[PDB]
């Protein structure tokens, strides 16, 4: 864990793309 | 050692090739002109005593 | 550059050594003046000629100019070859190389225009009559009414002039400091705002009268791969050109000039174009059935030199059919003007000026003339349909006219064409025979030279069987025959033909930056259905069952342009702030991800490239802080949002927050309490994919249509109550209905191609070229990213431990504010000093500052320049003496309650306040008779059992600390220093019973460890609370820290 | 642009080199201005003329 950002190759199994993406409410 | 990308053709069609025994590296090294494309710097090995 | 200087010295020696002494004394100061003038006149493309010069020395000058010209040209090409491949170089090298290649391209353009003026027109009369009568037959087949001149009051001229002035002022809203020529333009635009009818009269007078124009300036945008011109136009003409642009697009949209195959449209982001093209490939009549030898052909190509090969007279003759003739004369007259670059003037007579306002019309109409040459009049009439009932994009009248001809899908992006053919067996055999009749191939050579897509695997791309290659060559030959080579030219080396047959199970194309591979369900294995991103599932319109899959990738040119953008960001100078680099990275990463939404996940090379560029960006800041490479470095330095003092860097990678960096601490009246609160959230999860965003767009717009149809019949106006579900949704966002500018933006037709052609007018680059926020709404949400970023780092209290916050003595964070977008480097370094200057960041090497107890790990000059300014003029010793004197005044009063007979202030050595090898006592108490002492315990420890070891002398020592993020626990520090200094042969203490009080300045903590006589511990607790609340020297330290950090409340 | 020795507001003396085996920083910016220089914004640039590179001298 010496910094060193890692690649996302193979490190996505249960993570989709649309998940945890929320919309805003209309303001007033 | 460190080293000193081919499209499909009519020639290398795998529907024409009968796969019976897997060709290894020592087959290509023992007979370097029968099983190799581009044999640039190979040497002919001693056959038998 | 020294070799060229030695060559010039050798040339001058060969000149001067031939002449005798009476001429050596003259030509040393005669030749050297015009010797530079000849090279300057060559560089400015001026023909060099001077009277009174002999001919052999003139030939020597010409040989000198020719040799230096060859050296200079090869040097410029080698410098472009160095920076194209990605080799690092100084910025001034690229800045000079851009000017060198600018002058070379200007010398090429001035040569080719004179070659056009010399050789005559390259077009024949018969081809011109052919395309003219073809355009006449097409426009008479559609009953097109020509665009009239706006007579006196069109009653829309005001809104169009407002739109034109808004598009003109859209560029200058970035910076607030401009040049004088730009202030003149803004003054002219404001005078156009002030009096609209006089401006309209000036526009119409320039349309009906003016045919001569001021010179147009040229510059080049410095891309690392491909130079692109930017044109500069006089503003008085630019206002008229913008109004003409607006009026032409608004009239041509109402008169239905452009067929629906011409792209980009105002409805569509280009990935929607790709999705609808895939749906149109899927929904044909039996498109994947190859049981009887049918074939599918996918041609994609580009019209080579479409912008340079437009003859202006032919353009005027083709343009007089659709508008008024004075309008066509004005559009032709602007193209014939002199282009200037700083010394070089040349007139333009062949090819259009692409950087004009109205030029976005000229490319889209002239390319329409290409569609009558390629597609044919009958098939274009079958695709577009009748004028009284036009067809939709990729739609036909019936199924019979759909399948009546092989040319059955067509699309044209601005100069790239995409055609899709369906052949039978006999038609393919006839086309191959017609190809092989004129072009025989006895040696089967048409395999070598076949453009193929290497990004896919070997069994995934096109399999080069001989029949399919011959069919592809025949298709490209049949398309190339239909275009006269004087008008336009297509080339095989820039094209691509994919064939789907019995021997080819999948189809390939490249469109809008997407690499698409279509693969049918019946040509592969079973149902299995493992869900992957970047895999579009294709279904039929009628039966609604699955038929094929679409695989998406990013092409190589997009990744190379992104890597060139990263290399442009890493060209920042040493005086550039860190926040500017992080903002450029954030802009580039959003401009990559929000366009290539669903396809970044499928390609692996781009996922490696993003992580590699992100580590280079972080290394750029790591080297900027300290010269020596750190062994570790915290990500919370980078990924902290800008509100909390961080950089706000976006994340595409796998970074894990290490344990024991999510701990925090807080000291209150009951003591010191510790608290403990993982992966950094990524960007791609916070963005909707295109397919779901398309299906939802169709749903919300169908529900809007039904609600509008219900609201009309009930005499009801739709409000925010009925649409507060369909918010943030639709391709054009539903939110755009709640614009103030509905009647203003409803008159803006053809905005997407204008936004794409802004690149030839504005010197800066344009991310988000494919969209406009007023017309589409907003297409991403990133408040959830910042919320999850603050939540993932351990909360605000977990972040603020790294940030030197508790040295400032603010009770909360919420009432605080920063002094004002960008933070300097000194303030950033002094803010994040507790987490940079640590033992586990710069390993091994540590030193101590002279007058403080600050340990510097490594050496940091940018933090030393702040720690000198904060701790100047012996503030460490003054704080120590102030704490000692205040505690002495505490122990002076309340004398009889503790049975104290004498308090004594020890003679403190002036180096005692910062030496840390040993210590000495500071305040000595004498017992009146005897004192019972307890075991050595903490300041907050209440379980005290006192021994019988009665002593008389008591000692109090005061220690200071300047800690870091991992070593700031003051209790264990005071205990370790007590057990060290009471058990060593170097420290001196007159009494075996005492106490040590430790105060950490970097977090303002205090504790005590040692022996306790009765009544001493609550007195010392209340006294140290009173000192830490009310010491004036600590207040001087705190106000100096708040002055240095520029943090106020 | 470059910072002079008057724009430091509070340099002091250089009394002792070390104590207890710990090297003492001399509290002044003299050696940093000898090795490199400052800009107006407080960043530091280092001179890079060390040709022989003397692999024992770098880490003593």
């Amino acid at each position: 864990p010496t910094g060193e950002v890692l690649s996302l190759v193979g490190k996505l199994e249960g993570t989709r793309m649309g998940d945890k993406a929320q919309r805003t409410k209309p303001q007033m | 050692f460190e080293p000193l990308d081919e499209d499909w053709n009519e020639f290398n069609d795998i529907n024409k090739i009968i796969i019976r025994q897997p060709i290894r590296t020592e087959y290509k090294i023992a007979f370097p002109y029968l099983y190799n494309n581009l044999p640039h710097h190979v040497h002919l090995t001693w056959y038998h005593t | 550059s020294h070799f060229d200087l030695e060559l010039r010295a050798a040339v001058m020696h060969d000149i001067l050594d031939m002449m005798p002494e009476g001429i050596k004394q003259n030509k040393a100061r005669t030749i050297l003046q015009h010797l530079s003038e000849a090279w300057r006149c060559w560089k400015a493309n001026i023909p060099w000629k001077v009277p009174g010069l002999p001919t052999p020395i003139e030939n020597m000058i010409l040989r000198y100019v020719k040799a230096k010209a060859d050296w200079w040209t090869n040097t410029a090409h080698y410098n472009r070859e160095r920076i194209r491949r990605g080799a690092t170089v100084d910025k001034t090298v690229c800045k000079k190389n851009l000017g060198r290649l600018t002058r070379l391209y200007l010398k090429a353009e001035q040569e080719r225009q004179h070659n056009y003026l010399k050789d005559g027109p390259y077009i024949t009369a018969e081809e011109a009559v052919a395309v003219y009568t073809t355009t006449v037959h097409w426009l008479e087949s559609r009953r097109f009414s020509p665009i009239p001149f706006p007579p006196l009051s069109y009653k829309h001229d005001t809104k169009l002039l407002i739109l034109a002035l808004e598009r003109l002022k859209e560029a200058y809203s970035v910076k607030s400091r401009l040049n004088q020529s730009q202030r003149e333009e803004l003054g002219l635009i404001e005078q156009a705002y002030d009096n609209p009818h006089e401006a309209l009269s000036r526009i119409k007078r320039h349309l009906l009268t003016q045919r001569a124009f001021k010179e147009v300036g040229i510059e080049f945008m410095d891309l690392y791969s491909h130079l692109v011109p930017v044109y500069d136009v006089e503003p008085l003409e630019k206002i008229t050109d913008a109004y003409l642009d607006q009026y032409l697009w608004y009239e041509a949209d109402k008169r239905r000039l452009f067929p629906p195959w011409i792209k980009p449209a105002d409805t569509e982001p280009p990935p929607l174009l790709v999705y609808k093209w895939c749906q149109g490939i899927n929904n044909l009549q039996d498109v994947w059935e190859t049981s009887e030898g049918e074939c599918n052909v996918m041609l994609e190509s580009r019209f080579e030199k479409m912008y340079e090969k437009i003859d202006l007279t032919l353009l005027n003759r083709l343009l007089r059919l659709i508008v008024d003739h004075n309008i066509a004369d004005y559009m032709t007259a602007k193209n014939n003007v002199v282009i200037n670059y700083k010394d070089m003037n040349h007139t333009n007579s062949y090819g259009i000026i692409r950087g004009l306002q109205f030029a976005s019309f000229i490319v889209q109409y002239y390319g329409l003339v290409m569609d009558l040459l390629v597609l044919g009049l009958h098939r274009a009439s079958e695709m577009a349909g009748p004028p009284q009932m036009p067809n939709d994009f990729l739609s036909f009248q019936d199924i019979a006219t759909e399948a009546a001809h092989p040319i059955r899908l067509f699309c044209r992006y601005i100069d790239r064409i995409h055609i899709f053919f369906r052949f039978t067996a006999d038609e393919a055999r006839d086309l191959i025979q017609r190809y092989l009749t004129e072009h025989p191939d006895p040696n089967n050579e048409n395999i070598v030279g076949y453009n193929n897509k290497k990004c896919w695997p070997r069994d995934a791309r096109m399999r080069l069987m001989k029949h399919d290659v011959n069919l592809g060559r025949a298709v490209f030959w049949d398309i190339k025959n239909r275009l006269p080579r004087s008008v336009t030219t297509v080339q095989w080396e820039n094209s691509f033909v994919s064939v789907y047959s019995k021997d080819n199970p999948n189809l390939l194309f490249n469109m809008c930056g997407f690499e698409c591979r279509i693969l049918p369900k019946c040509r592969t294995s079973y149902e299995e259905f493992t869900h992957k991103d970047g895999v579009w599932n294709l279904q039929n319109e009628v039966t609604k069952e699955r038929t094929a899959q679409c695989f998406l990738r990013v092409d190589d040119e997009s990744m190379q342009r992104f890597h060139n953008r990263v290399r442009q960001i890493l060209m920042a100078s040493g005086s550039t702030t860190f926040t500017k680099i992080v903002n450029k990275w954030n802009t580039a990463l959003i401009g990559l991800m929000t366009y290539f939404r669903e396809a970044v996940v499928n390609t692996q090379e781009l996922l490696d490239l993003l992580v590699k560029c992100e580590n280079k960006i972080q290394t750029r800041i790591k080297i900027g802080l300290n010269s020596k490479m750190p062994s570790r470095f915290p990500p919370v330095v980078f990924y902290t949002p800008k509100e909390l003092g961080g950089l706000g860097m976006l994340s595409m990678g796998h970074v894990l927050i290490p344990q024991s960096d999510l701990r925090w601490s807080k000291q209150t009246d009951v003591g010191i309490t510790h608290f403990r609160s993982q992966l950094i959230p990524n960007l791609y999860r916070y963005i909707q994919p295109w397919e779901s965003e398309f299906i939802d767009s169709q749903r919300v717009w169908a529900e809007y249509a039904l609600k509008r149809q219900e609201a009309i019949a009930q005499n009801r106006r739709l409000t925010l109550e009925d649409l507060e579900d369909s918010w943030d949704r639709g391709i054009p966002r539903i939110n755009t209905l709640f614009q103030k500018d509905r009647h203003t933006l409803a008159y803006d037709k053809g905005w997407r191609v204008r936004t794409d052609f802004k690149q030839y007018q504005v010197l800066k680059q344009n991310p988000f070229w494919w969209t406009h926020q007023r017309h589409d709404g907003k297409l991403w949400n990133l408040n959830n990213y910042r919320t999850d970023m603050i939540q993932a780092l351990g909360g605000v209290e977990g972040i603020l431990e790294h940030t030197l916050f508790k040295g400032t003595y603010f009770p909360t964070w919420e009432g605080l504010f920063w002094e004002k977008n960008q933070i300097p480097n000194r303030r950033f370094t002094l803010w994040w000093s507790p987490t940079i200057n640590r033992a586990n960041v710069y390993v091994g090497f540590q030193v101590q500052l002279d007058l403080t107890g600050i340990f510097m790990h490594g050496k940091i000059p940018t933090l030393k320049i702040s720690l000198i300014q904060i701790f100047r003029a012996h503030l460490w010793q003054k704080i120590h003496e102030s704490i000692v004197m205040d505690l002495c005044q505490v122990f002076d009063q309340e004398l009889d309650a503790l049975e104290i007979e004498t308090v004594q202030k020890e003679t403190i050595h002036p180096r005692k306040s910062y030496k840390m090898n040993s210590s000495c006592a500071d305040i000595l108490l004498f017992a009146s008779y005897k004192w019972n002492v307890s075991r050595p315990s903490l300041l907050a420890d209440s379980k005290d059992v006192m021994d019988s070891t009665t002593t008389q002398k008591y000692w109090i020592d005061i220690q200071l600390r300047w800690g870091d993020y991992d070593s700031h626990d003051i209790e264990r520090y005071a205990r370790a220093k007590f057990l060290d200094y009471t058990t060593d042969n170097m420290s001196i203490y007159p009494s075996p019973t005492g106490v040590l009080i430790a105060i950490d300045l970097a977090y303002n903590l205090h504790s005590a460890y040692g022996n306790w006589f009765p009544g001493s511990k609550p007195l010392i607790q209340q006294a140290m609370a009173k000192i830490m609340k009310a010491n004036p020297a600590l207040y001087v330290l705190r106000e100096r820290i708040r002055k240095g950090l520029q943090l106020y409340s | 642009d470059i910072l002079a020795s008057e724009d430091v507001e509070g340099q002091e003396a250089a009394t002792l080199p070390s104590e207890g085996g710990v090297r003492i920083t001399p509290f002044n910016l003299q050696e940093e201005m000898e090795e490199g220089h400052f800009d107006a914004d407080g960043n530091y640039f280092l001179n890079r003329d060390a040709q022989i590179r003397d692999s024992w001298l770098d880490n003593i």
